[PDB]
C-alpha cells in the first residue's frame, strides 16, 4: 500500500474524505497529534 | 531493488514529520 501511495487499512482510526492519498493523510495526522501534544501539555501543567 | 531505497527514504521522512510521543492526560479526582 505504502509504495503504490493508498492509505493502510489499519491507519485509517478517524474520517477521511475518500480517495485520500498516504501522503496527504501523514502531513493531517501530524497535524492532529499536534494539537493533542498542545491539549496534553495544557492540562497537565495547568488543570482542567 | 530501486523501491527498498525509495520507501526507505519516504519511511524516514515520515518518521520525521510525525510526532514522537504523545503523553496521557493525567486522572484526578475533580478531572474524572
Amino acid at each position: 500500500e505504502l509504495v503504490k501511495g493508498i492509505l493502510p487499512r489499519s491507519w485509517s482510526h478517524y474520517t477521511v474524505p475518500a480517495g485520500m492519498t498516504v501522503i496527504q493523510w501523514v502531513s493531517d495526522f501530524s497535524e492532529r497529534i499536534k494539537q493533542l501534544q498542545n491539549i496534553s501539555l495544557a492540562a497537565a501543567s495547568g488543570g482542567a | 531493488p530501486a523501491w527498498m531505497r525509495t520507501l526507505h527514504t519516504t519511511a524516514s521522512n515520515w518518521l520525521h514529520l510525525i510526532p514522537q510521543t504523545l503523553s496521557h492526560l493525567k486522572r484526578t479526582v475533580e478531572n474524572i
